[PDB]
Parts: structure tokens; sequence; C-alpha cells
RNA sequence: UCCGCGGCGCG
DNA sequence: CTCTGAATCTCTTCCGACGCGCCGCGGGACG
DNA sequence: CGTCCGATCTTCGGAAGAGATTCAGAG
């Protein structure tokens, strides 16, 4: 909903999928540039979580 | 006998206790990289937690 | 609507996070394991072959590393929820059921 | 009857029970358990009766 | 003084933003409590995209992983106490929370190698 | 303007 | 002796009327 | 003008259902 101001009438499902997108990328970008086994680890961990 | 009353004072003094001890949390972060005599006791103090 | 691609495997909440443990009952074993491999802190062993582990064999991280110093050739251990989806494509239901 | 169904007989080990009760899954120290414990009831900092 | 091992490294979870804070924030609690010699140093990937145009100009700063950090470190429950209280980050990272696992060092020469490639021959 | 939460009141 | 095993104890979870009206709130720290 | 998101509030029944225990029994 456009709210007037800087600012929309926003719910938590639209933040909700921008945090798992954003998730889900960053974790493309690591395994794909070869990243180390740790790390991985929790980020796939973190994303479930999410 | 077991039941008693607050007012408008112990609310204050109970907010004003929360934020002083996370301005306080603060003030001992910033001057663990306490210097010689080169600060103004200004700088430290942040009153937009408070 | 649309789909995002999800780059590595997660497991349904509600398929796991239920009073009937669907997926524990499923693979017969306790769900408090599960949650464990689920959330990247013990691993599980999948066909792990002719060697001193079972199928089921839950693992903790010293043990795992332990193992794979003495058999690393064909016992294979899988983390995750990757894992988990892997362990349960290797299983079948008419077998099961008869047996049960 | 308590004392018969107590698992310790011991200050450390009772402190180091109580340290693994209160937060699950954290190492097990005897200065760890010992901190937290005066900590709980005994600092002025989190535990105050007025 | 007999225990001269390969002096590890271990992953820390820092907050977004504060990555540079929390180095500065371990290097502060290594000089203040003296133990110089058991703690190292903290290894944070950077590296530097130039554009002249396009918005942010002439620099760029990107990293590898924002959420993680690589801090060199002995085994020892005292540092693990020591990482533990330092405001501002998490924590440790591994099979269980009370003693991580190490890293293998092929992925660390590895990485090592890719930031020298990427980061040689500044501005 | 449109969404959500909290408080109060009425039945 | 021992494994079983029916019973017992303990730990987790979803639940709590239905309409209406009014008002207040609706980030926030940082590169 | 955009980008990206760490400390402890603390005390109900009322069941329903699942998990852990137990001790007891024919022997």
């Amino acid at each position: 909903v456009p709210l007037d101001g800087g600012r929309f009438a926003t719910s938590d499902l639209n933040d909700l999928y921008r945090r798992v997108i954003n998730r889900n990328n960053r974790l493309k970008r690591l395994l794909d540039l070869a990243a180390p086994d740790i790390i991985v680890r929790n980020e796939k961990r973190m994303l479930q979580e999410a | 006998g077991n039941r008693r009353i607050r007012s408008v004072g112990e609310m204050a003094e109970n907010q004003f206790r929360v934020g002083l001890v996370r301005v306080e949390r603060a003030v001992k972060e910033r001057l663990s990289l306490g210097d010689l005599d080169t600060l103004m006791p200004q700088d430290m103090i942040n009153a937009k937690p408070i | 609507m649309g789909h995002i691609e999800l780059a590595s495997p997660t497991a349904h909440i509600w398929f796991l996070k239920s009073l009937p443990s669907r997926i524990g009952l499923l693979l017969d074993m306790p769900l408090r394991d599960i949650e464990r491999v689920l959330y990247f802190e013990s691993y599980v062993v999948i066909e792990g072959g002719m060697t001193n582990l079972e199928r089921q064999q839950i693992l903790t991280e010293e043990q795992y590393l332990d193992a794979l110093e003495e058999f690393g050739d064909e016992f294979d251990a899988k983390m995750g929820a990757e894992a988990i989806q892997a362990l349960l494509k290797s299983m079948d239901l008419e077998q099961e059921c008869e047996q049960l | 009857e308590t004392l018969r169904v107590d698992p310790t007989n011991d200050r450390l080990s009772a402190l180091v029970e109580i340290y693994r009760m209160m937060r699950p899954g954290e190492p097990p120290t005897r200065e760890a358990a010992e901190s937290l414990f005066e900590n709980l009831f005994f600092s002025e900092d989190r535990y105050d009766l007025s | 003084m007999s225990e001269a091992p390969k002096k590890r490294w271990y992953v820390v979870q820092a907050f977004s933003g504060f990555e540079g804070r929390v180095a500065t924030s371990l290097r502060e609690h290594i000089k203040l409590h003296n133990m110089e010699d058991l703690f190292g140093e903290v290894m944070v990937p950077t590296e530097e995209v130039v554009e002249i145009r396009g918005g942010q100009r002439r620099k760029s700063e990107r990293k590898f992983f924002p959420g993680y950090v690589l801090v060199q470190m002995v085994m020892n429950d005292a540092s693990w106490h020591l990482v533990r209280s330092v405001p501002r980050v998490m924590g440790f990272i591994g099979g269980t929370s009370d003693r991580p696992a190490p890293i293998s060092d092929k992925e660390v020469d590895a990485i090592m190698n890719r930031l020298q490639q990427v980061g040689d021959k500044p501005r």
C-alpha cells in the first residue's frame, strides 16, 4: 500500500522473502567461488533457519 | 499485606536505570580506548539511547 | 505464481516440527537426532557398507573425522538436509512395510 | 530424602550441574560456574532487592 | 614447553557492519589483556573493484563473505572466554559449542592465492 | 484513504 | 539373572466469545 | 541517500499427546 511518505505499508511476507532470497544468492555466490567448507556449513544452517 | 503500588516516579526510575546501564556499557566500551586528555567528556556520552 | 531456486536442499518444518514426527516415524528413529542432523551439528551414515557402522548410525563430529581417517575408502557419511534427502531416497516402501 | 536423590556430593559438581542446567550446551568450568552463581544471587548489577 | 603445533585458524560470526570494528576490538583485547603471544592475527578478506562512474566512483569495497571472519588463535578455554566476552560479536562456529573444529589448510592457502591474485597492483 | 499492533470504552 | 512390559512419571504444545466505536503507535543504525 | 538488519521477559489450567523411566515378574 503506498503510504504518504518515504515508506510504504509493507507486511512481513515481502521482508521474509527478501531475507531468504538474499541468503540463497549469497550462498550461491559462496559455493560458486569455492568457499571454505566450514563457512558453507553455517551458511546452510542459517538458510535453513531462515 | 503483600500488594503494593508504584507511581510515575518508580517508572521513571526504572526506565532511567535501563537507559543508564545501556549508556554505561557504551561508555565503558569507548573508554577501553582511553588515552591521555585528548578527549573532553561529551563525545563518549550519547544522549540518544536515553 | 513464481519460484525461487534453492541452491541447497532444506527440510520442510511442518513435516518436522509436529507432535506426530512424520519424518521420524517414517525413518523409524527418534526426532532428537534428526533435529541435530538438520541443524548441522552431527553426522548420519548413509549405507556405510561392510564396516562397523549401521545404516542409521548417528555420529558426532569427532567420531566422524576419526572414522574418515580409517574408513575413507568407501564408507560415506553426509551431513545436513541434503544428507536427509539422500537417505530418504535410498529406502523402499514395500520391503519396509512387509518387514513391519 | 533430598540428599538421597542428590546426584552430587561436592561443591564443584553441584556448580557444574547448575551451570549446565541454566544455560544448556556450554563448557563446564569451575571459574565460569562460580562466577555465574555469584552473579545470579550476590552481584548488584543483576540481582537487587529493594 | 613442548607443544608447538601449527597455530590454528578458527571462524567467528560477526554482525553486519562491525567487521572492522570486531577486528580492532579483538586487537584491543589482545593488547589490553597482554596475551599477545597466545593470540595472533585476523584475516578478513578484502577486494577492490574500481569503476570510474556509475554511482559509487573510483572504488567499491566488496568482500567474499561478510557474515564470518577468520582469526588466528591456539586452543585454550581462557582464549574461548576472551573471544566470547568481546561485544558486538557472537562467537565461534564448529561441530560443538565447547570446542570448534579447525579448518583444512589446503583451502586456506587456496584462498591466500585467491586474495593474492585479486589483490595486486593497487590503484 | 486502504495494512498491522497496543490501550480504552460500549453492548 | 534377565528382558520386557505394563504402568508411571515427565516434558512439550495448542487453547482460551463476538461485534462495534475511539485514540495512540507504528523502525533505525551506519557506510 | 541509500543498505541491511543480541540482551534476558520471568509465577494457568487443562488436557492431549509424546517421550523417558521404572521396577517387577516369571523365572
